[PDB]
């Protein structure tokens, strides 16, 4: 299994760099999670690493390259979930040198059995033979799909006699095997034999070994422990997650009618239950960017959609073209001050990817209120947090970040980035981290410590996001809001405090300061050791109450010689000096 | 073309005089029966031509105690056996002695579940000539057959043209077709002995061609002419992008076919199933109704007979009538039997009193049926249910009736609020004192094309006239539930507090009123009566034309308040300067 | 080969690299040859590791 590409005929580097990129991505790949694109490959390339590909999720594109054969002898299913030009699942174009010295002559797709979506386009290939000897309608599932196979070869040889007029090449080992156009009238699909009782199961793709839901190459919908099904078992039961049936939904996904999804439907919201989140019949639909969205990066025309956003339903990508503008679409450069619109965001459900930041900003303080980064959508594979090549950034600044729910971290090539060396990632990234951090080529530890770029002495062994108090994951002694201190003002200090969850909280304004012991045990009027002024039952007050309306109407109390308050006579006016009728004002 | 059939088994007709009309209204025009097909206790030469259109029965087929020579079911193709007659039987033909001579079931080629019981019919010919093994489905069945051959008739052998001597009757058109035991390879159904004659694996009765669009009957669900294993989901799932989406082509599951909406009186669900009862941990919600899941502890629900702890209870008695106190909607049925208002020496239960029936005064809706065969002789009407609006009939008495009144000493019905009979037939008979049946606009209460009123043995229309029993002269179109001015369906003039009158007392009279749509309502006590004009514009103290006592600017008041106000020279209340 | 250089009104299609090419092919088809450190259909993304 490997990820696919989406280059659309573009390439990176020279002929050797292009081959080495293609080789490493597909070296031992069986299932391509995206498109398979081979573009401008040289005649000296050894393409034998492609022999293990069995299934392609998107489209297969082979264009403007020169090599004799395309070695895909085991490719059976092309799903076509991504279609080139909106029409074609297989796209083969101009694969020959203009001097005729080298060209593509054979595709060798001898096991290609089913294309589930899209057509076939094979055009302008002067030396490509045997393309009009393939029954392409036996392979393409959709009867309305367009097939264009025309200008391919001139002097091509005939098929081997054993091929019965249908072949991929000049020999018996290259003959085409039919699975649909040779079936009994009753099948309506692929078969494993000519008899009416030898039709494949409806839920199976790429051909079958028997009539059952388990004797199949690949499934069309869900794989339930070997069985191909149109839906997972409903109320034992199972959840629908990414084409398989699972006993429970992953902790980082939200459940919607026994299915695990990245985000809820337009008419539902995420609600926390027991461990898992569920979608219920909403808050502002603050949608994200990147793959699966409307645009690739935050930009001068896109950033305005995040005003008052607290939770981003998707990924958040910052690419070079979203900061410096994009003349091809007439998009002006982004004003760096507009990045403060992200200070209201507390959660990102997908990945955070920062490849460029303004030249005068040395941190990411616009995300200081970010608490959770989700792993529901990842950048390529694995990675949910990506910070790379930011040459002016000295600190990360993620003060509030406590959990990354899933995925891998990529922090690299940031020549100024320093304080992260001290950061204990096991308390931020949920689960084992030994194989998930990939932190390389940032400011060396040697120079970071030698220049004094280290965190405050009150900061715990958990590490920190920057130079000062309040940027630590946890502190050694006490906090006062964000900022950490040596001690609280319990027994001394002009203001006085009490302990709660290792944070300092102030005592009630009416509380008497204590000498040698704690001033108070809470922020309430009835939580202080002694009353500073007057006592009204268990509560300390600045004076005894007058003009108060209760269950019996106006309430008035008078002070005693010890400053405790008592009710006035029932026939008094606006107060009294004592309990008797003659004490009334 | 869809109906639910009946649930009588071998019990006697409730009304032998209307039994044939009951069967005719339920089945006339049906092609698919959603329940059991029961044709029992029929008279000699009954008009049974309305049965000729039935092609599918989802439960069992019971033909019993009939005097007719033939039953016109030649079009019946499939019996699905979702409900069985007794232990493991789907077709039952019992005690039909006149009596039946031929089955004539020419189209019947499939039984999906249950056996065949044909007993004590001393006229029937070919019950022992049919190869019943070709009709039972390929899937594992007990497939038990009990065939009684004691016909006591000189039946002719199957037509000389009938290959293998297998037939349903004496004619050449009566031969059994063999569609399973003659097929090539492993095929469950076919058109003939060749592999090319095999039917698609989703066909049940057989086919006209090899495709899942060529089936005579679908094995699982009919998707608009295409037979399929599952009906399309309402909400789909993308395995590549991890999201759920509405399905533009999604359908609801109803019986053995797909529909775009649930039929009237059925509750939709979030999985596409159309049901009559919501699953455990849900609520019934209106919009059209649907079932929705509980996100917190479910609300208290009132239940009737046939539901929950009352499933085994036949009637309302002094031991359970208190369970309906304060209820507006009852989930279940109500039945009042001779046992309800009499004593039970075995269970030690006291009879119900007229004062205990008042527990239903708050009842507005019944989800099942209302069956009354006994009622106190001191109550001339059914006014205990005067606030009952809707009877859904989701549960029917004997599978046919939603409103039944038998043998009651009632002078008029009195059901003033009743506006809907959602499903089922209405049966009113043997009420020798009951007049006001023809005065009720029954055509405005029924919803389904298969509903009708069946009645006999009630007070004659000539006796209603002789005793002066007719609708009050203010009743719209002459429609009423009883003789009183409070019992009209609607009225041409003013309605007051549910009592129809000629005039609203606005311009004249000692008290004064105002008109609001079709109702006449009293003015606030502080409004001054205006002789020949308007007294008030509503029921409040600040809606008066003039004050009867003192004018306190915000409203008319009996006396100025003591804030402390005083009466002035114009009769108004003003704040006092002394405070 | 089968590629030519993009005209001055077309050259802004590719970013960071700028090596925009046109396929000589009835609809317009735009290519770019990216620097070693850039990828994507317009060369807009950095190459990882
Ligand atoms: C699956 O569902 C489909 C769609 O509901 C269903 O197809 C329907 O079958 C009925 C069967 O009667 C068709 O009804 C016919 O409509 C035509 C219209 O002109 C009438 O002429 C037909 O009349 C015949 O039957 C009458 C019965 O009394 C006779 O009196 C008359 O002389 C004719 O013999 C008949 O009413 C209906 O039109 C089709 N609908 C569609 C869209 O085709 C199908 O049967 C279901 N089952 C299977 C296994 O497919
Ligand atoms: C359905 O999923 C199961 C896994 O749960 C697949 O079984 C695996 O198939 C691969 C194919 O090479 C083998 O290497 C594994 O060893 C198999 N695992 C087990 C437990 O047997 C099965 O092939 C899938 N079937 C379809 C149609 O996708
Ligand atoms: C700082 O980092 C160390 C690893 O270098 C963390 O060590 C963990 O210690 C607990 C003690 O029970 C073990 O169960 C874990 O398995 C250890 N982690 C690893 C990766 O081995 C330590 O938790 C971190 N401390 C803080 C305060 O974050
Ligand atoms: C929501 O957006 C408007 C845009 O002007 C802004 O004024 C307002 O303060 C925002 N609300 C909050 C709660 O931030
Ligand atoms: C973050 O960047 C601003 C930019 O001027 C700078 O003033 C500040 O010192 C940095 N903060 C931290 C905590 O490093
Ligand atoms: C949370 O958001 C507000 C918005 O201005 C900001 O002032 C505050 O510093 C943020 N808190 C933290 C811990 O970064
Ligand atoms: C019922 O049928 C059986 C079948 O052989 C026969 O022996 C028996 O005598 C019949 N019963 C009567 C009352 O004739
Ligand atoms: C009641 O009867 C009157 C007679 O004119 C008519 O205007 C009105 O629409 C009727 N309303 C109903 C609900 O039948």
């Amino acid at each position: 299994v490997c990820p696919g590409t989406l280059n659309g005929l573009s390439v990176t580097g020279d002929a050797e760099n292009q081959y080495q990129t293609l080789y490493k991505l597909y070296e031992r790949c069986e299932v391509v999670m995206g498109n398979l694109e081979i573009v401008l490959t040289g005649h000296n390339a050894d393409l034998s690493f492609l022999q293990w590909i069995r299934e392609v999720t998107g489209y297969v594109l082979v264009a403007m390259n020169e090599f004799s054969t395309l070695p895909l002898p085991n490719l059976r299913v092309v799903r076509g979930t991504q279609v080139y030009d909106g029409k074609f699942a297989i796209f083969v174009m101009l694969n020959y040198n203009t001097n005729s010295s080298h060209a593509l002559r054979q595709l060798r797709l001898t096991q290609l059995t089913e294309i589930l979506s899209g057509g076939v386009y094979i055009e302008k290939n002067d030396k490509l033979c045997h393309m009009d000897t393939i029954d392409w309608r036996d392979i393409v599932r959709d009867r309305d799909a367009e097939i264009v196979v025309k200008d391919n070869g001139r002097s091509c040889p005939p098929c081997h006699e054993v091929c019965k007029g249908r072949c991929w090449g000049p020999g018996s080992e290259d003959c085409q095997t039919l699975t649909k156009t040779i079936c009994a009238p009753q099948c309506n699909g692929h078969c494993f034999g000519p008899n009416p009782n030898q039709c494949c199961h409806d839920e199976c793709a790429g051909g079958c070994s028997g009539p059952q839901d388990t004797d199949c190459f690949a499934c069309r919908h869900f794989n339930d422990s070997g069985a191909c099904v149109p839906r997972c078992p409903q109320p034992h039961t199972k959840y629908q997650y990414g084409g398989v049936c699972v006993a429970s939904c992953p902790h980082n996904f939200v459940v919607d009618q026994t299915s695990c999804v990245r985000a809820c439907p337009p008419d539902k919201m995420e609600v926390d239950k027991n461990g898992l989140k569920m979608c219920e019949p909403c808050p502002k639909a603050c949608e994200g960017t990147g793959s699966g969205s409307r645009f690739q990066t935050v930009d001068s025309s896109n950033i305005d959609g995040f005003v008052n956003c607290t939770k981003i339903l998707g990924n958040l990508d910052f690419l070079i073209t979203g900061l410096n503008g994009d003349p091809w679409h007439k998009i002006p450069a982004l004003d760096p001050e507009k990045l403060n619109v992200f200070r209201t965001v507390r959660e990102i459900t997908g990945y955070l990817n920062i490849q460029s930041w303004p030249p005068h900003m040395h941190n990411f303080s616009v995300f200081s209120n970010l608490t959770t980064i989700g792993g529901r959508s990842l950048y390529n594979r694995g990675f949910s947090l990506l910070i790379m090549k930011n040459l002016n950034v000295t600190s990360l600044g993620f003060r509030s970040l406590k959990e990354i729910s899933a995925g891998r971290i990529y922090i690299s090539a940031n020549r100024q980035l320093c304080y992260h060396h001290s950061l204990n990632w096991t308390k931020v990234l949920r689960g084992p981290t030994e194989e998930r951090l990939d932190i390389k080529h940032n400011r060396p530890r040697r120079d970071c410590v030698a220049e004094g770029k280290v965190c405050d002495p009150l900061c715990s062994s958990g590490g920190c996001w920057g130079p000062g108090p309040g940027q630590c994951l946890s502190c050694r002694n006490y906090s006062r809001g964000g900022v950490c201190v040596t001690h609280c003002n319990f027994l001394n200090g002009e203001p006085r405090e009490f302990a709660h969850e290792a944070e300092c909280f102030s005592c009630h304004p009416e509380c008497q300061p204590m000498e040698g012991t704690a001033t108070c045990n809470g922020s309430g009027s009835d939580t202080c050791a002694q009353c500073a002024h007057f006592r009204d039952g268990p509560h300390c007050v600045s004076s005894c109450p007058h003009g108060v309306l209760g269950a019996k109407g106006p309430i008035y109390k008078y002070p005693d010689v010890q400053n405790e308050c008592r009710p006035c006579h029932e026939n008094c006016t606006q107060g009294c000096k004592g309990p008797e009728l003659q004490d009334c004002l | 073309q869809v109906c639910t059939g009946t649930d009588m088994k071998l019990r006697l007709p409730a009304s032998p005089e209307t039994h044939l009309d009951m069967l005719r209204h339920l089945y006339q025009g049906c092609q698919v029966v959603q329940g059991n097909l029961e044709l029992t206790y029929l008279p000699t030469n009954a008009s049974l031509s309305f049965l000729q259109d039935i092609q599918e029965v989802q439960g069992y087929v019971l033909i019993a105690h009939n005097q007719v020579r033939q039953v016109p079911l030649q079009r019946l193709r499939i019996v699905r056996g979702t409900q069985l007659f007794e232990d493991n039987y789907a077709l039952a033909v019992l005690d039909n002695g006149g009596g039946l001579r031929e089955l004539q079931l020419r189209s019947l080629t499939e039984i999906l579940k249950g056996g065949v019981l044909i007993q004590r019919n001393p006229q029937l010919c070919y019950q022992d000539t049919i190869l019943w093994k070709d009709i039972f489905h390929k899937n594992n069945q007990l497939a038990l057959t009990l065939i009684d051959t004691n016909r006591s008739r000189a039946c002719h052998p199957c037509s000389p043209m009938c290959k293998g001597s297998r037939c349903w009757g004496e004619s050449s058109e009566d031969c059994q077709s063999l569609t399973r035991t003659v097929c090539a390879g492993g095929c469950a159904r076919c058109k003939g002995p060749l592999p090319t004659d095999c039917c698609h694996e989703q066909c049940a009765a057989g086919c006209t061609g090899p495709k899942h669009s060529d089936c005579l009957a679908c094995l699982h669900f009919n998707h608009s002419g295409i037979c399929e294993l599952h009906c399309p989901a309402l909400v789909t799932y993308n395995t590549d992008t991890f999201e759920s989406m509405p399905n533009p082509e999604g359908r609801y599951t109803f019986g053995a076919s797909c529909v775009t909406a649930c039929p009237y009186n059925y509750l939709s669900t979030d999985v596409g199933s159309c049901t009559l009862v919501c699953p455990l941990h849900n609520q019934e919600v209106t919009a059209t109704q649907r079932c929705e899941k509980c996100s917190k502890p479910c609300a208290r629900v009132c239940y009737g007979l046939g539901m929950e702890h009352l499933r085994e209870v036949r009637a309302v008695t002094s031991a359970n009538i208190q369970e309906f106190a304060g209820c507006k909607k009852i989930f279940g049925s109500l039945a009042f039997l001779p046992e309800s208002f009499d004593g039970d020496p075995a269970s030690n239960t006291a009879p119900l009193q007229p004062e205990q029936l008042q527990v239903f005064e708050t009842l507005e809706e019944i989800t099942g049926y209302l069956y009354i065969s006994a009622w106190p002789d001191s109550l001339p009407d059914l006014s205990v249910f005067q606030n009952l609006q809707v009877i859904r009939g989701r549960i029917l008495h004997n599978g046919a009736y939603s409103l039944t009144l038998q043998g009651l000493g009632i002078s008029w019905l009195g059901l003033r609020s009743l506006r809907e009979l959602g499903s089922g037939l209405a049966l009113i008979h043997h009420n020798t004192h009951l007049c006001f049946v023809h005065t009720v606009p029954w055509d405005q209460l029924f919803r389904n094309p298969h509903q009708a009123l069946l009645h006999t043995a009630n007070r004659p229309e000539d006796e209603c006239v002789g005793e002066g029993l007719a609708c009050h002269q203010l009743c719209a179109r002459g429609h009423c539930w009883g003789p009183g001015p409070t019992q009209c369906v609607n009225c041409s003039q003013f309605l007051r507090g549910q009592e129809c009158v000629e005039e609203c007392r606005v311009l004249q009279g000692l008290p004064r009123e105002y008109v609001n749509a079709r109702h006449c309502l009293p003015c606030h006590p502080e409004c001054q009566p205006q002789n020949g004009s308007v007294t008030c514009f509503g029921p409040e103290a600040d809606q008066c034309v003039a004050c009867a006592h003192y004018k306190d600017p915000p409203f008319c008041v009996a006396r100025c308040p003591s804030i402390w106000k005083f009466p002035d020279e114009e009769g108004a209340c003003q704040p006092c300067p002394i405070n | 080969s089968h590629l030519v250089k993009c005209a001055e009104k077309e050259k802004t299609f590719c970013v960071n690299g700028g090596e925009c090419f046109m396929v000589k092919s009835n609809p317009s088809r735009y290519l770019c040859k990216c620097p070693n450190e850039f990828t994507g259909d317009r060369c807009q993304n950095y190459v990882m590791a």
